[PDB]
């Protein structure tokens, strides 16, 4: 479900990896654990919110997920496990038939034969499946799941096709992306993309058809009023791609030369992301001080009249400083409010890329200043975002105009969070603004993480509030916070659950979650000889459970705002931790402070608590492994252990020729 | 009747000993005056019209970088009065005999000009200052306040004296300066001394004659 | 320049093991005491929750409160005094300590905040609207009016009067800021509110305050490439509940971003800071990436009207560890640069600036150019300047913790003359206001005391006579602290204590009489006895009684019987100081004052009259004979003596016939010996220039109650409080509290006659 | 448990699970009754006087939900017109033995609080709107459970202080100075004015 709900579009390998980490620490029997995958999918796509998100789940379940089962096999008698699972799943009637009053169709059919199709299972399998299930289904519009698994192949097929500008007939390109800005159809094939690894792929395509139509050829009105459109069309989906799934996929990661394109350079520095705000005097938004007075003479003329050549990326990296001065002169009182509207009207009108760049460096602008000084700002927004001008439009306007409002709304939506303003464009922003207004942000923590542990499983609501306060309150403070609901559990089974749901919580930024966890809390609670009273064994046993899981997924190895902010930070710990493989990497040297530390407690006199937790963790280290995150651990340890109480031996060692004479001293001296 | 009452003490090592005396003999009794009947827990503050009564206590300089005087907000309840008249506790002092009075005036003065912006249900009422003090003041004009920065004590019980604000001394010795600046005091146009050694000089309130 | 004063570590208490390291905090007060929390990790991590604080003139002695912060704390702040200490932790908890029955080793919080869960990550005091100017081209200019000016400041929150509210704001690491406001009565009012609607990360904070009463405070999320956002919060009470109202102002972005050379560097902003509260349009800001930094200083500068523009930044740097802003309110003006920069005055123009290395940069406020360096021969995890900024105190990446001092010139040599005035001119910054003056001492060397002393009293004289007044003991206590600091003025401490003492008692004695009648008004009877001492010069006691209305001079013998041992005192000084008379010695300064000896008589007349009242209020002699009235020979020898002193420009060298019969007081009378006040432990007569003193903690490199003059035992049973800068023990609390004379106790139940602070002093148990 | 017996005990209740599952009415938290005034309780209503819990047969380890105060149960009863034996025979109220039953006192005083928040929300669309309804009903409801003294006056109103300080509830004040003005005028002459 976390997969779901953040990363759609990462790759199907880290997936498999993390799942079978997750399959090799709790030891998970095959059927159970696909019933658990199909049941989270069922279960995110009954709850999801109408509109792109139902899309993209959809996808994940129809397309990526059948696709990490086929590599499960490969890594693994997959089949016999899959169609019990699939029995185990039939049993439960009131989920599936949730799905498909959402589904609007009867969605097991297609999960069966495109199960059928991936190699999963047997054809024998399939259709007694498919009997089972008509028999206890007894008791116009094509729907989202056929649309998106034709609309796959249509994925392939448009890449193969308009690699060749539709044999460079423009007119042609022009209409089939007509027929995509139509209802719904350009989201289709983006979740279709997306879950099936081709986004990057797409955006590159439409990216290089950016490209071409930049400056354009010696034309006539009629040609040019073309390759202006193919512009709009290809920057607006470009846009619409970057606000949703990330601005990652539009990166090209490797530019041999310094022909990076016009929509990655206006995308990094210019266009407003969730965790990106954007200097509005930084030396991208003053290009020239020549051209933005011809283009301020151009909006001044009247219709454009001379689109026949424009170079369009020059003119949309010029619209900020023409904002800017007509900003100015409307600030000192030289310019009226009338022809503010013209001027908003020749920019708004023909061409609707300008809007979103104009749009653009005026938020930024917005967002520097301060309250009372808004006030004419706010205005050209309204006027940039308004509704259509009409009666000189190129073609496919009415669509323009729609994703157009699409993406001001998400640029616009903070700024105008900051002072109550109402633009009123017309939900496409489900999962925003999610936290209290007023109230202290553990009141938060607690309250989801009680309904999370009361549930049994956590939501797509419950996991972007426990992002937004991973990001906010930071790692340690959310890390020890959640730990602390941990520990004033006294239930068996609560704490098992809390366990199993703290780990995937975890899962948001792992790394660096370990890296507080066996670095400061474990540490804590350690040596403190006040606290290891919280650490009896109802949650003790679950604490350790946790932190050897934990380190053993951060050694063998994922959100855009942990990825910023781990970027963001400098730390040394080195300087952490002195210490009395690479052993600069910091995970290395945490696992080697917290050995000694466990070395230290066992050896010392005063057992206690944290004893018997000191022993719990080197039982679910030995039991947890395969054979390595005892690689780290000092061979002292190896007599102690048994000092206070074999295979915690012989696992333990690491199998060193100097490592076998400390196991068969331990072994025979027992 | 209405009534906005205000002492100043001075809350320094004199004074120390011979307080208990004083508030039973002389504060107590005027407080009751002002409030018919003693005060027991019902009196409720917050009625903004009627008697109110106010703290302002008043340091020497060794309170070095500690502010010179506390303030204490108007209430309208007696009793609130008599446990802050109890919360004080006499610690200051040195080798000086003198203290800051002027700066205990000139806040009487501030917390006098905030009451009649309050009170405008009523254009004048009994204005009562009383000037609970052991020590002669020091030469410093008032340096602490606004609106009445770089006065003396005389210019200050002179605008005390005029505008009508009843100016009263309660002393446990028989001091000059005192008796000077009682004078001063004078409104435009009885023996209640309990304890011969104490000097009280009452311009306004009824006090028993003993 | 900078010379290490003393370094003190904790003994076999460090290396701390498996827990890694917290971020410290440090804050030096007006008075000076230094709060400071340290990672000692040692069998609790409550050692990591104790807040130290250490008096800087007796560093081995470091109390320790034992704080119930559950988290690490972030913030330590004292008060606009020194008397009250707020510590905020993370997950809210704000604690506000104050002192237990005055002692600066026992403190006791029972006020605070709580916003559960948020890290608090600014906390500051609010302001209470005293703010005053130094103009240094005024530093000859004869009135301390002319120095030392108020700048007309509005404190946040006047209640109904002049009277500011005391009270904390404090800033959490979501958008939520907090403000509580403690009332006169014990009440305390808070109210959180979110800083702005969208609510965001605030990693680094700060709290100015404006004229205007408005508190500007600046947020910061750490990533260096996003703005530092500013709010401007306004306090009100409506009508019993605290209200904040909250404003965006303009952001900033930071350069190096917009470098474009190479702008992903330093992509950490570490430290946030204005130039000073209450100067709230500088902010000082520091982006770091994990091996060099940059400090900016931006201004709010209007034209978009308000718009923060840069004024200077640093070339590249080490890392910044630490960073201390100066206290001193200098008048920034151009010509107090101007003859700041001619008269080499560099106290309130530095920051300091640890680094990753052991060095340390004081640094220009506006230009930020290099003025001094130190190099340690490890890092400053944190500094804090003092309040006139020549000593900065730091805290290492260990145990250590050192004290820096600063020279006023930072190095560059001065003559002699520049550096008296400097030093003049901090030390009448300290008289006017009530700081305290140590570090000062610490810049003033031995051959320049006798000269600076000279100045002292020439700037005592020509003011305005109620300043004289209100500076009497304030002098006292400056000019016997500068005494102590040379082995030829080293003599005359003891006096300028005797004499402080002899006034805090001279004037007592003369509180405690309340005339029962007036007779021959308009003179208090202080007045009346001092004026018929001077004018009547009879040698016998008898004579002068005689005149003196002595129904007035009445008690009510208790508190008359309980005066006994300060009458002792008298006595005993008066017959010490006789017989010392045929001899540089404890007395020598009294023998040529008449003033003082004149305030003798005064006391012994009034301690015959008071002995004819009840006898046992007297002193005891122990006579060499019996048909002896031992008061009138002591009367006799002290009139005989200060005639001699009394005339109009005198100089009297005593005459021969005394001389023989005070060499007759040892065969008439005993004398008995005497406590003389400053019991010398103070570090600054210790200390030498080039040589840092290597302290432990609480390692430490005939008794008497100075103040109530009991003799204590041999190793005395009941505890005692110690003064901090004389030396004076007094017992903790009083022998008996239905005898006490309480106009005597009083005066010194919150400092010492001297000043300093009371500090509580641990039992022997032999 | 103790730090030596440990998981031996706790693992040990954790196995008597099933059996308190099999003896708990699934969805009991979410059972309401019909409210007649009849009398004739029926015992599954009952609740425990001191805590407010549901009295349980045996020592097993219950659902978490069984051993919170069940607070739903009694405002819902509350809030009904004539439900005034039923509250008594759910919380054991006897009415010959005054008691000052302390969950009910608060239990009262939320009631009184909600009602003051959604008279706040707006009250003025509907004239009627069942809030001046309810006012009415804890007029009538309260005057009683404060007249026979299982709940208290004083500790009421103060408790009532504590929960509206701050809150800024402000627009239907009158009614909750109605309903204090009929416990003072039912009850002035009885009791001391320091009440
Ligand atoms: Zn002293």
């Amino acid at each position: 479900l976390l997969e779901g709900t953040m990363n759609l579009t990462g790759e199907t390998q880290s997936l498999v990896e993390q799942l079978t980490m997750v399959k090799r620490m709790q030891h998970i029997p095959t059927p159970l654990f696909v019933l658990e995958i199909w049941k989270a999918c069922f279960v995110g796509l009954i709850e999801s919110p109408e509109g792109t998100e139902e899309l993209k789940w959809t996808a994940f379940t129809f397309l990526k997920i059948p696709q990490v089962l086929v590599k499960l096999k490969k890594y693994s008698d997959f089949t016999e496990d899959v169609n019990c699972a699939f029995e185990f799943l039939l049993k439960l009637t009131p989920l599936l038939d949730k799905a498909d009053q959402r589904c609007n169709c009867d969605c097991t059919n297609f999960l069966l034969q495109e199960c059928g199709k991936q190699g999963l299972l047997s054809e024998a399998s399939v259709n007694n499946l498919m009997a089972k299930r008509k028999a206890d289904r007894e008791h116009n519009i094509q729907p989202n799941i056929q649309l998106i698994l034709r609309a796959e192949p249509t994925v392939t097929n448009i890449l193969k096709t308009m690699d060749a500008d539709h044999s460079k007939s423009p007119e042609g390109l022009l209409g089939v992306l007509g027929h995509m800005l139509s209802g719904k159809s350009l989201d289709l094939l983006l979740a279709a993309a997306a879950a099936t690894g081709k986004l990057k792929s797409f955006a590159r395509k439409f990216i290089n058809l950016n490209e071409f139509t930049t400056y354009g050829s010696e034309e006539s009105t009629k040609p040019a009023s073309v390759r202006a459109l193919l512009f709009d069309i290809s920057f607006l989906m470009l846009c619409h791609v970057a606000q949703t799934y990330g601005s990652e996929v539009i990166l090209s990661e490797s530019r041999t030369g310094a022909e990076v394109p016009f929509f990655e350079t206006w995308m990094q520095t210019c266009m407003p992301e969730e965790g990106k705000i954007l200097n509005p005097d930084h030396p991208c938004f003053r290009p020239d001080s020549t051209k933005v007075e011809s283009l301020v003479a151009l909006l001044n003329n009247s219709s454009e009249m001379k689109l026949v050549q424009m170079k369009w990326h020059e003119a949309c990296l010029s619209i900020s400083a023409a904002i800017l001065e007509i900003l100015n002169a409307w600030e000192n009182g030289v310019l009226a409010f009338e022809s503010i509207q013209k001027i908003t009207d020749n920019i708004k009108g023909k061409v609707c890329s300008l809007a979103v760049c104009a749009v653009a460096w005026l938020v930024a602008h917005v967002r520097m200043l301060g309250l009372d000084e808004r006030e004419k700002s706010l205005q050209m927004i309204r006027q940039l975002a308004g509704p259509l001008f009409s009666e000189n439009t190129l073609q496919f306007y009415n669509e323009r105009v729609v994703i157009m409002n699409s993406i001001l709304e998400r640029m616009c939506a903070d700024v105008l969070q900051q002072t109550a303003t109402q633009i009123k464009f017309p939900d496409t922003m489900p999962y925003w603004n999610l936290l209290p207004p007023k109230r202290p942000i553990k009141e938060v923590l607690t309250d989801i993480f009680a309904k999370v542990l009361e549930k049994g499983w956590v939501d797509s609501r419950s996991i972007h509030i426990f992002d937004t306060l991973l990001h906010m309150g930071g790692v340690y403070w959310f890390c020890n916070n959640l730990i602390k609901e941990l520990l004033k559990e006294t239930r068996k089974e609560h704490t098992l659950r809390a366990v199993e749901l703290l780990y995937s919580i975890f899962c948001l930024d792992m790394q660096q979650v370990t890296l507080v966890l066996l670095g400061h809390i474990l540490p804590g609670l350690l040596t403190d000889s006040s606290k290891w009273h919280s650490l009896m064994d109802p949650p003790g046993t679950a604490l350790a459970k946790l932190a050897v899981w934990c380190a053993l997924s951060s050694y063998s190895s994922a959100s855009t705002r942990q990825k910023k902010r781990h970027r963001e930070d400098i730390e040394d710990y080195i300087s952490l931790f002195p210490l009395d493989v690479n052993m600069r990497d910091p995970l290395n040297r945490v696992l080697a402070n917290l050995f000694l530390l466990i070395s230290s407690i066992l050896g010392s006199r005063t057992a206690g608590p944290h004893t018997q937790f000191v022993q719990w963790f080197m039982e679910e280290c030995v039991d947890c492994l395969e054979q390595s995150v005892l690689q780290f651990m000092p061979f002292t340890t190896v007599s102690e252990l048994v000092k206070v109480s074999k295979v915690v031996l012989a696992i333990t060692d690491l199998s060193l020729p100097l490592g076998r004479q400390v196991a068969a001293k331990a072994i025979a001296a027992l | 009747v209405v009534a906005d009452v205000v002492f100043v003490i001075e809350g320094t090592a004199n004074l120390g000993p011979y307080f208990e005396g004083l508030r039973k003999h002389y504060l107590l009794p005027a407080i009751e005056y002002f409030n018919g009947g003693p005060p027991a827990e019902t009196d409720f503050g917050g009625d903004y019209g009627g008697t109110q009564y106010s703290l302002v206590v008043f340091n020497t300089v060794d309170c070095a970088p500690e502010s010179y005087v506390q303030c204490h907000a108007p209430t309208s309840s007696a009793y609130e009065f008599v446990t802050w008249l109890d919360g004080i506790k006499f610690m200051g002092g040195g080798g000086e005999s003198c203290s800051l009075i002027a700066e205990g005036l000139s806040t009487a003065l501030q917390l006098f000009d905030d009451f009649k912006k309050m009170r405008e249900q009523i254009g004048q009422t009994h204005r009562v200052c009383l000037l609970i003090c052991n020590s002669p003041p020091y030469l410093l004009p008032a340096v602490e306040s606004t609106t009445y920065s770089g006065c003396t004590t005389e210019n200050l019980v002179q605008q005390i004296g005029e505008r009508g604000i009843h100016f009263s001394i309660v002393s446990p010795r028989k001091l000059p300066a005192l008796r000077l600046l009682f004078e001063k005091a004078a409104p435009p146009a009885t023996d209640v001394s309990q304890d011969p050694r104490h000097m009280v000089l009452v311009r306004g309130l009824v006090l028993p004659v003993g | 320049m900078m010379d290490l004063a003393y370094v003190c570590e904790w003994e076999k208490w460090s290396k701390s093991t498996h827990c890694p390291s917290v971020p410290l905090a440090c804050a030096w007060s007006c008075r000076n005491l230094i709060a400071f929390t340290m990672d000692l990790r040692s069998d609790d991590q409550d050692l990591t929750r104790m807040i130290h604080i250490l008096d800087t003139e007796h560093p081995w002695d470091l109390h320790s409160i034992p704080s119930e912060h559950h988290e690490a704390i972030t913030c330590l702040e004292w008060d606009q005094s020194g008397s009250r200490l707020l510590s905020a932790d993370a997950d809210g908890q704000i604690k506000c300590w104050s002192m237990a029955d005055h002692l600066a080793n026992s403190w006791e919080s029972s006020v605070g905040s709580l916003v559960e869960g948020d890290p608090i990550v600014a906390l500051s005091w609010l302001h209470n609207g005293v703010k005053l100017a130094l103009h240094v081209e005024k530093s000859g200019a004869s009135s301390f009016g002319e120095k030392f000016s108020r700048v007309k400041f509005s404190p946040s929150l006047t209640l109904f009067g002049g009277k500011p509210m005391e009270g904390w704001i404090a800033v959490t690491v979501s958008g939520l800021v907090t403000v509580s406001l403690l009332k006169p009565s014990g009440q305390v009012l808070t109210s959180t509110e979110s800083l702005c609607r969208l609510r965001g990360r605030v990693a680094l904070a700060d709290i100015a305050f404006t004229g205007g009463g408005n508190i500007v405070v600046a947020t910061a999320d750490g990533s260096s490439a996003s703005p530092v956002q500013f709010y401007k919060v306004c306090v009100s009470v409506v009508s019993e509940k605290c209200r904040i109202d909250t404003e965006i102002l303009p952001s900033l972005f930071m350069r190096c971003t917009t470098d474009l050379n190479r702008k992903d560097k330093f992509p950490a902003i570490t430290h946030l800071k204005f130039l000073a509260r209450d100067m709230s349009e500088q902010v000082l800001l520091c982006a770091s990436s994990q091996t060099s930094s940059i400090v900016e200083c931006w201004s709010l500068r209007k034209e978009t009207i308000l718009k923060w523009r840069i004024l200077s930044a640093t070339n590249d740097l080490d890392r910044v560890s630490a960073v201390a802003l100066p206290k001193l309110p200098i008048s920034l003006t151009n010509t107090d640069l101007k003859v700041a920069s001619d008269t080499q005055f560099y106290p309130g123009l530095g920051l300091a600036l640890a680094f990753h290395d052991g060095s340390v940069h004081i640094v220009h406020r506006l230009s930020l150019q290099t003025m001094a360096v130190f190099y340690s021969s490890v890092h400053l995890k944190a500094m804090q300047l003092s309040w006139t900024s020549l000593a900065l105190v730091g805290i290492d990446s260990h145990g250590k913790l050192s004290v820096l001092r600063l020279s006023p010139s930072m190095g560059h040599p001065l003559e002699v003359g520049l550096a008296l005035r400097h030093l003049l001119f901090l030390l009448e910054y300290c008289m006017v206001t009530g700081y305290d003056w140590w570090d000062i001492l610490l810049h003033v060397q031995p051959s320049m005391v006798q000269s600076l002393v000279e100045k002292l009293h020439e700037e005592y004289t020509r003011q305005t006579a109620a300043l004289q007044q209100v500076l009497s003991t304030r002098i006292l206590a400056m000019k016997a602290s500068l005494c102590k600091l040379s082995p030829c003025t080293v003599t005359r401490v003891c006096d300028y204590h005797t004499k402080l003492f002899l006034i805090a008692i001279s004037s007592t004695l003369k509180s405690l009489l309340r005339p029962h009648f007036l007779n021959t008004p308009d003179k208090s009877p202080g007045d009346r006895l001092t004026e018929i001492c001077t004018k009547i010069t009879d040698v016998d006691i008898d004579k002068v009684m005689i005149n003196l209305k002595t129904e007035e001079f009445v008690l009510d013998m208790n508190t008359l019987q309980a005066l006994q041992q300060l009458l002792q005192w008298v006595g005993d000084f008066v017959l010490y100081l006789l017989a010392s008379l045929p001899n540089l010695r404890p007395g020598h300064s009294f023998l040529r004052d008449g003033t003082s000896l004149g305030m003798l008589r005064e006391l012994m007349v009034v301690i015959r009259i008071w002995g004819l009242l009840k006898p046992s209020c007297l002193p005891v002699y122990t006579a060499t004979s019996d048909t002896q009235d031992s008061m009138s020979l002591l009367f006799r020898l002290l009139t005989k003596l200060w005639i001699c002193c009394r005339d109009e420009g005198p100089a009297s060298e005593p005459d021969e016939a005394l001389v023989d019969e005070c060499c007759l007081l040892p065969s008439q009378l005993l004398i008995p010996s005497l406590d003389w006040l400053p019991a010398s432990d103070g570090l600054v007569s210790r200390l030498q220039p080039k040589q840092p003193l290597r302290l432990q903690f609480g390692r430490a490199p005939p008794k008497i109650d100075h103040l109530r003059r009991l003799h204590l035992g041999a190793c005395p049973t009941e505890e005692c409080k110690a003064c901090t800068r004389c030396g004076c023990v007094t017992m903790l609390k009083s022998p008996n509290r239905t005898t006490a004379v309480k106009q005597w106790e009083q005066r010194w139940i919150k400092n010492c006659l001297c000043g300093g602070l009371w500090w509580r002093v641990p039992l022997s148990y032999p | 448990p103790h730090w030596l017996l440990g998981n031996l005990v706790s693992d040990f209740v954790d196995t008597f699970r099933p059996t308190a599952r099999i003896n708990s009415i699934c969805g009991r938290c979410s059972l309401l009754p019909v409210v007649n005034n009849s009398g004739a309780i029926c015992n599954s209503w009952k609740l425990d006087p001191a805590t407010l819990r549901f009295p349980l047969k045996g020592l097993l380890p219950y659902d978490k939900d069984l051993f919170e105060p069940q607070t739903a149960l009694l405002r819902y009863v509350l809030e009904q017109p004539y439900s005034r034996d039923m509250v008594c025979n759910m919380l054991g109220l006897n009415k010959q033995h005054k008691q000052r039953c302390p969950v009910l006192e608060d239990q009262l005083v939320d009631l009184v609080v909600y009602a003051m928040e959604r008279s706040e929300t707006e009250e003025k669309f509907d004239d009627g709107g069942t809030s001046q309804l309810l006012w009415q009903h804890l007029s009538s409801q309260l005057i009683f459970f404060v007249l026979f003294q299982f709940a208290s006056f004083p500790h009421m109103v103060l408790s009532l202080h504590q929960k509206l300080a701050g809150r800024g509830l402000i627009k239907g004040r009158d009614h909750l100075m109605w309903v204090l003005l009929q416990f003072i005028s039912g009850s002035i002459q009885k009791n001391a004015l320091a009440d």
